């Protein structure tokens, strides 16, 4: 749509349960960088994503 | 049809109305037992039994 948050209305379903003893406060996402080969005259380099 | 990954069910009451076995993947209506109840109907006890 226009805006990535939606108007309409839409429920939930359970998916999964892990049991652990380990607290969870803060997470981060990982990210993949691919590998480039750039020409000698493109002088880039040091992160792509 | 039910829930990709529902067990149960229920009704107007608290009583269930599903049950799943994916291995049968069957999906069922539920309703309460037939009942019944007896009623007398007598002319009178001096008249006749
Ligand atoms: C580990 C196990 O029991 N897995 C079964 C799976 O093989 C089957 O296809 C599904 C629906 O029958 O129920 C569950
Ligand atoms: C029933 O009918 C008979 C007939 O007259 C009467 O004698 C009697 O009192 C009535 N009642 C009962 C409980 O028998």
């Amino acid at each position: 749509l226009v805006r990535d948050l939606p108007q309409g209305f839409s429920a939930l379903e359970p998916l999964v349960d892990l049991p652990i003893g380990i607290n969870i406060t803060r997470f981060q996402t990982l990210l993949a960088l691919h590998r480039s080969y750039l020409t000698p005259g493109d002088s880039s380099s040091g992160w792509t994503a | 049809k039910f829930l990709p990954f529902q067990q149960f069910g229920r009704d107007i009451a608290d009583t269930t109305d599903a049950v799943r076995d994916p291995q049968t993947l069957e999906i069922l209506d539920i309703t309460p037992c037939s009942f019944g109840g007896v009623s007398v109907i007598t002319p009178g006890t001096n008249t006749s039994n």
